[PDB]
């Protein structure tokens, strides 16, 4: 029953790059192999600590040039299915992930230890998903079921994140309990406490880690009690294209029809145009921001869910 | 300096909570000689 | 074809999509150069200096790839 | 969901550590153990403090160091600090034994694994 | 020249000062309804 | 057309008819597209005006007044309350300021786009003028004129929907309430669709600075060239009229040098930022 599939086109491209400054030794007439033979031929493995130990990194303690790494991953799986003799289905699964890391470095005068300094990361992400479960729901300036789900799932996601943080060993601290009472009206945080009283202390309604997975679950039709709270998705959900020259076979040979074809397309993507590492997410005792939200390891500005029926339907028939 | 947005109105800062409001932006300064053209500027829907 | 001319109020905003403007020449219906900007090298143009004794005025812009495109506009 | 409880484990680890090294620590209702070595001449929930703290694990490996005074709002810190700092005035020295649930939680962060007790040595010099 | 006689480009104005910023002639310094007590009627248009 | 004896919009003076008409003002303001007068070398303000003391409908010789121009940062807060009033955010289901800001309802939500929708009910509930009141709750704020049909004095009337002469039909054409009808076929045709916002330069922000330069001209029956910034006077003797009669006219050209302000209001020292131009008439006893 699985013989319907005909072809499975899989494309996987992985680009990598590494810029290391402070490389004191020179090269020979025919080239060099001083760091490692793999590095010249593209190992991309760590050589910074090895270079520091070997002693051929800059000894300047105020080196202003930054070690840099770049990685791009692109998956473009394509498949074809022939469930019916006159029905053709094309499935596509796309996933792009670009990650650029930069960091300054120093070399210890003693023991020649490679010490990183201020490492940060950024990049882009995109993955094919399916959000057709809420595609046909009515949504306008007066009503929206998906937006109501978005409003409702915030508390569920906040509770899940609190359970992840507070491992159920003690009662989850909230803004409405006696331990964290609502402050006076003159207190700067009175509005924040009053706006979200039943939410955990570190997870308010404006916390990115709270309302990003809530948004994804609400607009993809997933259940907030079991949807993934992770920023990045690993398995792309296939988008589909359906063609059907089948209705002409029933009785349309002599029923005044000479051609008939139905076409349908659905393609949806989830994209983070610019995510990056947060310097505030460190080992320092300061864990909350001005909004009393726990700092997130990865911070982003916009997340885009694009859905496109192109076309939603195409009836092409000639009499 | 004392214009630190992290320490707004904590103990000795020159900024109050009113600094967060466009309506009360002028009153958000603990200083006396503050002008809407020199010391600060406001934009209600500035685009990034 | 890549250009979006616009005359809102006594101004002619010229925007070149995915291209670079090199020179903009503005003519009246008589054929007189009421404006000439021989050197811009920018995506966005904002003349805001026309006299326009009449309503219909002709503008001729060439891009960095030498694409002479002329679009008649009414001065507002 | 993979929620993990460490309250009993953290408490027994703190008890073992206080048994190995001769120290007496009072226990709060939240499970925080604190030792106030000296006092001065109290910070509130809304107060700016200056600290010379140093935080390590039970094995002595320091994960955070501050030899110079750092200013904190005392409302953006971990609950262990929120419960320990108001117990002493300016010029005093305190030692906290913050468990996982009062620290970085059961998940933790980089370089700090989840379910780990954190020992802090805090020298409060200002309550501005 | 920059043409400034367009009818739709003018709107109702605020209460002005006649001598200086300390001139309370049209009650421009008033923070109450008295700020608008000196406003007479003015219709600006172009005959269709 | 300036009426000193007639009450202006949003005016709540208990004694307006008993006051001197020459002490009142009638003014309009506008934003400038190019605010850098130094770079643009803006030299003067030149206007050709018609003498209102010569023509057939000439004003009385005793009705002499002044016209003031202001160039610079002028406060966009038409109703001085510190809040930018936009009528596209008003409505019964919208959140207003909890205390009434001394002039009527003001939307507490941040404005996004200065535009109306196409719902006639929403348009009726929103297009209520700069006061924010739909002509029925205006009596609470304007107590001195609560008995009138329009206590605020901001009702809009289409000129083809009015009665009288040409001047009389435009008397309420500048009202901010009801001037945004959804249907162009409505008897009270809107004449505009943009909501009335206390933001003239369309930068989403309501400026409250009053740093500008003030120039002035006189309006007198016997104005002559060489004084009062007069540079040219053109006299027309035989003008053909639609009724077959003849009338005399006298056009006067004024060139007020921008570089020579008469007064300086506020702290302004350069012409590099001239964002608003305002002109207001004052000192007139009767209609001008």
């Amino acid at each position: 029953v699985l013989t319907s599939i005909k072809n499975v086109q899989i494309n996987y491209t992985k680009n990598s790059g590494t810029v290391l400054p402070g490389y004191t030794p020179s090269v020979g007439f025919l080239g060099t192999s001083k760091p490692s033979l793999g590095f010249v031929f593209g190992s991309q493995d760590d050589v910074r600590y090895e270079a520091a130990k070997r002693g051929w990194l800059t000894t300047y303690q105020d080196f202003n040039q930054s070690f840099t790494q770049v990685s791009n991953k692109l998956l473009k799986v394509t498949a074809n299915i022939d469930l019916l003799p006159d029905l053709k289905v094309d499935l596509s699964m796309d996933r792009s992930y670009s990650e650029n890391t930069s960091e300054q470095y120093s070399v210890d005068p003693s023991t020649n230890e490679y010490k990183p300094l201020s490492p940060y990361t950024y990049g882009m992400f995109s993955i094919s998903t399916v959000m057709i479960k809420t595609a046909f729901s009515p949504s306008d300036e007066t009503q929206s079921a998906a937006f109501d789900d978005f409003r409702s799932n915030r508390l569920i996601i906040a509770n899940r994140l609190a359970e992840g943080h507070y491992g159920s060993g003690v009662a989850i601290p909230r803004y409405g309990d006696a331990n964290n009472p609502i402050p006076a009206e003159t207190d700067p945080n009175y509005a924040v406490y009053t706006a979200n009283q039943g939410y955990p202390i570190g997870y308010t309604k404006s916390n990115q880690a709270v309302l990003l997975p809530a948004f994804l679950a609400a607009y993809t039709g997933s259940d907030a009690s079991s949807s993934s709270t992770n920023i990045f998705r690993s398995f792309p959900i296939p988008n589909w294209s359906i063609k059907y020259n089948g209705l002409m076979r029933y009785k349309y040979f002599k029923d005044k029809f000479k051609r008939f074809s139905l076409q349908h397309n659905y393609r949806a993507s989830y994209t983070i145009n610019q995510f990056r590492s947060n310097f505030d997410y460190n080992s320092s005792p300061k864990v909350q921001d001005v909004n009393t939200n726990f700092y997130n390891e990865i911070i982003m500005s916009n997340v885009n869910l694009v859905e496109q029926f192109s076309p939603l339907i195409r009836m092409d028939f000639e009499l | 300096n004392k214009y630190d947005p992290a320490t707004i109105g904590q103990a000795g800062s020159f900024l109050n909570s009113n600094i967060r409001e466009i309506v009360t932006a002028k009153s958000g300064f603990n200083n006396t000689n503050v002008s809407e053209a020199t010391d600060y500027s406001v934009l209600e829907n500035a685009r990034k | 074809d890549g250009l979006l001319i616009s005359v809102k109020d006594k101004t002619i905003k010229v925007t070149s999509a995915k291209e670079n403007i090199k020179e903009v020449n503005i003519f009246d219906i008589t054929g007189k150069l009421i404006y000439n900007k021989k050197k811009v090298g920018n995506t966005e143009l904002s003349i805001s200096n026309l006299q326009s004794a009449d309503q219909v005025l002709l503008v001729k812009v060439n891009l960095e790839n030498n694409a002479q495109i002329t679009r008649k506009v009414i001065f507002k | 969901d993979e929620v993990k409880d460490y309250t009993a484990e953290n408490e027994k680890e703190i008890v073992d550590y206080l048994a190995q090294n001769n120290l007496t620590a009072q226990r709060t209702n939240s499970g925080l153990y604190y030792i106030i070595t000296k006092e001065g001449s109290h910070p509130t929930l809304n107060s700016n403090i200056t600290v010379i703290y140093k935080g390590y694990f039970t094995n002595g490996k320091v994960f955070d160091e501050s030899t110079e005074g750092v200013s904190y709002s005392l409302r953006t810190l971990i609950p262990g600090w929120k419960e320990g700092i108001p117990l002493l005035k300016s010029g005093g020295e305190i030692q906290l034994f913050v468990p996982a649930h009062l620290g970085y939680g059961s998940n933790g962060n980089k370089t700090v694994p989840g379910g780990a007790v954190l020992i802090f040595e805090i020298t409060l010099v200002s309550v501005n | 020249t920059i043409d400034m006689r367009s009818a739709y480009a003018w709107s109702l104005a605020s209460t002005p000062f006649i001598t200086s910023i300390n001139d309370n002639t049209f009650n421009a310094n008033s923070n109450t309804l008295e700020y608008g007590f000196k406003r007479a009627k003015l219709s600006w248009y172009t005959i269709d | 057309t300036y009426y000193p004896g007639e009450r202006g919009p949003y005016n709540n003076n208990p004694s307006f008819g008993a006051s001197n008409p020459s002490a009142n003002f009638g003014g309009i303001m506008r934003a400038l597209n190019s605010t850098n007068f130094e770079q643009g070398n803006v030299e003067y303000i030149q206007f050709w005006v018609l003498d209102p003391y010569v023509g057939n409908g000439e004003s009385p010789a005793t009705n002499a007044g002044k016209i003031y121009f202001n160039l610079g940062e002028i406060s966009e807060d038409v109703l001085k309350d510190g809040r930018k009033q936009y009528e596209n955010g008003l409505g019964p289901d919208q959140v207003m300021v909890n205390p009434q800001p001394l002039w009527g309802d003001v939307p507490a939500s941040q404005s996004l786009i200065y535009a109306f929708d196409t719902n006639p009910d929403n348009r009726k509930n929103q297009d209520v003028g700069l006061d924010g009141l739909p002509s029925s709750r205006e009596g609470s704020i304007y107590t001195n004129y609560a008995g009138e049909a329009d206590p605020a004095g901001d009702d809009y009337t289409y000129y083809l929907n009015a009665d009288g002469g040409v001047l009389e039909r435009y008397k309420n054409y500048n009202g901010t309430e009801g001037n945004s009808a959804v249907s162009i076929n409505d008897p009270n045709r809107g004449s505009t669709t943009l909501p009335d916002v206390e933001d003239i330069n369309r930068d989403n922000t309501m400026s409250t600075i009053n740093a500008y330069y003030e120039y002035s001209i006189d309006v007198k029956p016997g104005m002559q060239v060489g004084e009062n910034y007069i540079t040219d006077i053109r006299e027309v003797t035989n003008v053909d009229l639609p009724n077959g009669g003849t009338t005399n006219a006298r056009w006067i050209q004024f060139k007020i040098p921008v570089s020579q302000p008469q007064n300086t209001i506020g702290n302004i020292t350069d012409f590099r930022s001239i964002r608003f131009m305002r002109m207001f008439m004052t000192g007139f006893n009767s209609q001008m």
